[PDB]
This record gives structure tokens, sequence and C-alpha cells, in this order.
């Protein structure tokens, strides 16, 4: 279970937002091993940093890179996308559903935190810029 | 940000979703995940021409990494039959099924070329020009529907062409029927006319079933059909010594099968045929559907009747029919996606582990609801009765032309 892949339980990070990610963690200083994957396929065990850098920076379609520090992390090349359902001219759930293929699971354990069912433990719902939101990755372009 | 499921590497963007209350975006997360399920398990299958359209069958659910397909890689043999010879090939539904192969439709005179295409690549076919006797192509029709050079086109690619063809409609058509086998003691018999009929029951004719009538995708049977002259008094000695110690299910009325017919397989089986039929087709499919001996207590699993197909009746040009003939064989074994191994895999293509997952658990087979442009009440009531409690879960339209009031009250019915 040592090992990043889709449905892992961890944090997911787009390739724009990518340095500040590994900036958290050289100061780590472990807290006081960082573990890198290219593609699933090994880069970094822990300059070298910079190497991961130009492949992050070089980030193709189908490419990724995965983190392991206890916790998980992978950053992934899809495009930022931004909708404020408070807002007209958005798509509708709907029209999302008809685009996009969404992970029903996730849809669920996120709805039960939003109902008050299970307490936010794991700041799924986070309080920022003065709004609530959360994060949902869809698994693909319905055909 | 926060610790959640990490996402695919697939991902197309990044949806990141504010409101200003907690409780307007649980609603959209409601609302969401609710239309998510709909437009998944909700799926139309359908071509420009009666070729083309048994060619999307075969594209989608085999040799195909679609989920809910029936199989995952690619297959051996394919079944052919002429353009417009329903009749010759009405009766082979179950035969592609059995043989766990597509059925597409060629011309009479010409190969066509969109066919020849198809063959390569369901099967995998390297080269044109060397063998592949490891493939076998089914041809139903005599040398009037499908003529000579389409079979010598054919053997220039390297593959093995078996004719199943008789001197007329009712001779070929216990060609293709004795191809199938009367491995269960039990078959359907059709009239000369009754191509409606044989439309309805082609599906649960189509389920591999076990002995005891259950699902069984790795050991079990179809079920043959046949058409016969039901303009007569008697029938015909051919007839007669394919059905021997059958338990026959007439589909069709008295018009198409006649009492005199019922009569004579009941002096020619031993056993009193269970005639299902209504005054017209829709009514005969309503029954079809509502028996729990064909889509229910075939099941393994605690649940009812959950997938269901539809398909176009022949009620104005009779030659609608051929698109329910390619859609047979998939709805009789939907339910589970199996590799080349036979095992049930998901998504990505990994076996499924644990007693939970049976793949004769996780199958639920599926109906043709036959509906061309409205939906017989009688059907209403079976497709209500025969659903599970949680609701249904796929819905699969087969062929151009049905009309969408027919898909979106089945919709209402299975809950989607
Ligand atoms: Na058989």
């Amino acid at each position: 279970m040592s090992k990043v892949e889709t449905g892992d339980q961890g944090y997911t990070v787009v390739q724009s937002k990518y340095k500040k990610a590994v900036e958290q963690l050289q100061k780590g200083l472990l807290d006081g091993e960082i573990k890198i994957f290219f593609e699933g396929t090994l880069a970094s065990t822990i300059y070298c940093l910079h190497k991961v850098d130009n492949k992050l920076d070089n980030l193709g379609d189908g490419d990724y890179v995965d983190f392991l520090i206890i916790t998980k992390l992978r950053i992934l090349n899809a495009k930022e996308e931004t909708i404020d359902i408070d807002a007209s001219s958005s798509k509708t759930a709907q029209d999302l559903a008809k685009k996009y293929v969404f992970n029903k699971t996730d849809l669920n354990t996120l709805y039960r935190v939003l109902n008050g069912d299970e307490a936010d433990t794991n700041r799924l719902v986070e309080e920022v810029s003065g709004k609530y939101q959360v994060v949902l990755y869809p698994e693909g372009k319905r055909v | 940000a926060a610790k959640a499921s990490i996402a695919d590497e697939n991902s197309p963007v990044k949806l990141t979703l504010k409101s200003d209350k907690k409780k307007d975006l649980k609603d959209y997360v409601d609302d969401l995940r609710t239309y998510n399920n709909g437009y998944s398990n909700a799926i139309e299958v359908a071509g420009e021409d009666r070729i083309e359209t048994a060619i999307a069958l075969s594209q989608k659910y085999y040799n195909s990494d679609d989920e809910n397909a029936i199989f995952r890689d690619s297959v051996d043999n394919v079944v052919l039959v002429g353009g417009n010879a329903i009749v010759d090939g009405l009766v082979a539904s179950p035969l592609a099924s059995e043989k766990k192969a597509p059925l597409l439709l060629t011309s009479k005179d010409k190969l066509d070329s969109s066919v020849k295409a198809e063959i390569k690549r369901v099967m995998n076919i390297k080269s044109t020009t060397g063998i592949n006797t490891s493939k076998k192509v089914y041809l139903a029709g005599g040398v009037n529907s499908i003529s000579k050079e389409v079979e010598n086109e054919l053997k220039d690619m390297g593959l093995k062409v078996t004719r199943l063809a008789g001197d007329d409609r009712y001779e070929t058509s216990l060609k293709i029927a004795d191809e199938v086998g009367l491995d269960n003691d039990k078959a359907f018999v059709v009239g000369g006319t009754g191509l409606a009929d044989a439309m309805s029951i082609a599906p649960v004719a189509s389920q591999l079933r076990n002995a005891n009538g259950k699902m069984d995708l790795a050991d079990g049977d179809a079920t043959p059909i046949v058409v016969v002259d039901g303009k007569a008094k008697t029938i015909n000695d051919d007839v007669k010594d394919f059905l021997d110690d059958s338990q026959v299910d007439i589909i069709g009325g008295e018009n198409s099968v006649s009492k005199d017919v019922e009569n004579a397989i009941d002096d020619a089986t031993g056993k009193s045929p269970d005639r299902y039929s209504g005054d017209d087709r829709q009514a005969t499919n309503a029954k079809v559907i509502k028996e729990s001996s064909y889509y229910q207590d075939n099941l393994n699993n605690d649940k009812k009747v959950v997938n269901f197909f539809v398909a176009k009746d022949g009620s104005t040009k009779e030659d609608q029919l051929v698109d329910a003939l390619a859609a047979a064989p998939v709805a009789a074994n939907f339910g589970v996606t199996l590799n080349s191994d036979g095992k049930p895999v998901d998504k990505d293509g990994k076996v499924l582990t644990g007693s939970d997952n049976d793949k004769n658990k996780l199958v639920s087979p599926a109906p043709i609801v036959l509906a061309t442009d409205s939906l017989s009440s009688d059907q209403s009531v079976s497709i209500s009765k025969v659903l599970d409690k949680d609701n249904g879960e796929n819905l699969v339209q087969v062929g151009k032309g049905i009309a969408t009031s027919v898909i979106n009250k089945l919709k209402d019915l299975l809950s989607m």
C-alpha cells in the first residue's frame, strides 16, 4: 500500500503548483525520507531537486509525478478549472456529468462530511478565502 | 490541500467547488452524484445502415476497454448474414452468443469493405494475405441472399467460411437452429411471418444458462429458435425430427402459429407447448419480460432484474428487427466484464478477488424491450415488478429510430 495510485488516501497537487509543495518538503527536514516517482518509475529516494524540477517543468498530457513523505502526494498535468456554483453561467451538475465522468464513492464521503454525519477531522471542507470549498477531480471525458 | 483520494493520471481538469454556505455545495454534490450515475448508466449504440449498427455493437462490447462490456479482448468467431436477408439468419442470435461472436451483415453480391475492416479489428487480424484459420465466419443464407463472390472474397483473406443455407427460408432456418443446438430440452418456435416474435425471444434465448435455469457464462448454453410453416395443417417432417423430447415455447399468436400447428407440436413433442402470446408483438414481448424464470430466477445475487435493453420492432418495414438480432447476444451477457481468461475484471482490467465478486453473482442479464414508436403498458408493469428495491443500473438502446419517449419512461421504471 506504500505506493501512490488513483484512489489512495493522500494529497493531490496540479503540476502548476508543485514548487510551493516541494518547498514545504525541504524545510521539513523530516518534520524536524522523500521518495519521488516519475509516472510510477523511480527517480529519487532522498541538484537532484532540479532534475525533479525539470520533469515537472516539461510534463505531458498523460504524465505524472508521485511523492511519499506516512504521507502520500501525487502531482499530475491536468488543467486548472474552478467553478463557483453560486454563480450563473456555470455548468450545472448535469452538464458537468454529461461532459465528465466522476467517482461516485468520493462524491459520497464528501456529502456525508458536508451533511454533518462525519466530523471534518481531515479538513475536507476548508474555510479558505471566506468561502467553503472542495476539490474534485474527474476520471475522464465522456465519449 | 486535504487528505483525500488522489486523482487519476488522465484526469482532464481539477475542479474546485466553492460556495458561501456549506449546505449549498452539499446540495450540488448530491445533484452531481445523481446525474453522474444516470449519464454513465444509459447508453445508445447504433450505426448509419444495418451493417454499421452491427459493427457498432461489436466495437463497444467485443475487444474493448469499456466497462460493462462483454469481452475485454479479441474474439475468434463472427456470424454473418445477408443485408436485407433478415430471414436468412433471423435465428442467428443464439448462435452468435454461443460462439462468443458478434453478428454482422453483408450485401448479396460483394463483400462490403466496412465489414472486411470490422472482421480484422474484432479478430485482431494481422495480415489479410496470410492465413487466419484460427478465425471462423458463418454465412447464414443461400446463394440468392449471400452470393458466391462474397464467400470467395472471404476465403481470399484466409478466413474459414461455413455456409448455413437451404432451398428456402424454412430449411436454412433449421440449419442455423441445428448449429445452435437443443442442449436444454427447451426450444422456441415461431411462424413463417413471426419475425417480430423471434426478436422478442432472442435475448433470453441467447442467455448462457445452467440446467437449473441459473446464469453461467463459462459453461451455460443458449436456446435455439425455429421458424415453421404456420399456414398449414400439420408440420414438416424436418421440423418434427429437430423438436424431439423438447419443452417447446411458442411465441406468437394463432395467425402465425395456428392451433393446428400447436397441436401438431403437442403431438410431436409429448408436452403441451407453453404459448407466450398477446394480441400483437408488443403484448407478446411484455409476457416475455414478465416471466419470472426468464430474467429473475436466473440470478445468483440477492437482487432482482437491474439491467435492460431496448430495440426496434418491425411494425413498419419488417427489416428493422435486424438490430435486435445483433443486440441479443450482448444483452444476454450483461453485468460483468470478462477477459480472455474468463475472469471478472474492473475498469482498469485487474481481476476481482473474494467470493462476493463471483462472475456468476455480478452478472445480471437484460431483456430487449421491443418498442419502435411506443411502449406498451403491459411491458411497463413487467419492468416495474422485476426491478430490485435498490433500483436499476444500466439501460442500453440499440439502433437508430427508437423514440426517446420510450427511453425516458424506461428510466423512470428503473429510476435512473
Ligand atoms: Na447449444
